[PDB]
């Protein structure tokens, strides 16, 4: 009568990667010496947000 | 039915008391019970095919 191939069974899921691993927002400052002067000053900072299940980051 | 041991006695299929064959009368009867051991074929779908048994008398006394 009917001979089934016994293959018509399926299960399906989805995957996505919609975000980059890091986000960088800058809060740097300024360097204001006189002409030819020597000095040092703190510039500011830069926030590096870490995204989903990211544990170690290697940057350049 | 006209003897001591067979006063008001019945005969029925083994294990199924509600299917009475003979009741208070002389009727020589034999009951053949069928049991099947089977292996269906892999992936085969079927609906209504028959299973046919034929009986042939060979000798009688
Ligand atoms: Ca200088
Ligand atoms: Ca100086
Ligand atoms: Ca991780
Ligand atoms: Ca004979």
């Amino acid at each position: 009568t009917t001979q089934s191939p016994l293959n018509s069974f399926y299960a399906t899921g989805t995957a996505q990667a919609v975000s980059e691993p890091i986000d960088v927002e800058s809060h740097l400052g300024s360097i204001t010496p006189a002409a030819g002067a020597q000095g040092s000053d703190d510039i500011g900072y830069a926030i590096v947000w870490i995204k989903d299940q990211v544990n170690d980051v290697k940057l350049k | 039915p006209d003897k001591t041991g067979y006063t008001n006695t019945s005969i029925w299929v083994p294990g199924e008391p509600d299917k009475i064959i003979v009741y208070n009368e002389t009727k020589p009867v034999a009951i053949l019970n069928f049991k099947a051991f089977y292996e269906a074929k892999e992936g085969m779908l079927f609906d209504s095919l028959p299973v046919i048994f034929n009986f042939q008398v060979l000798q009688v006394g």
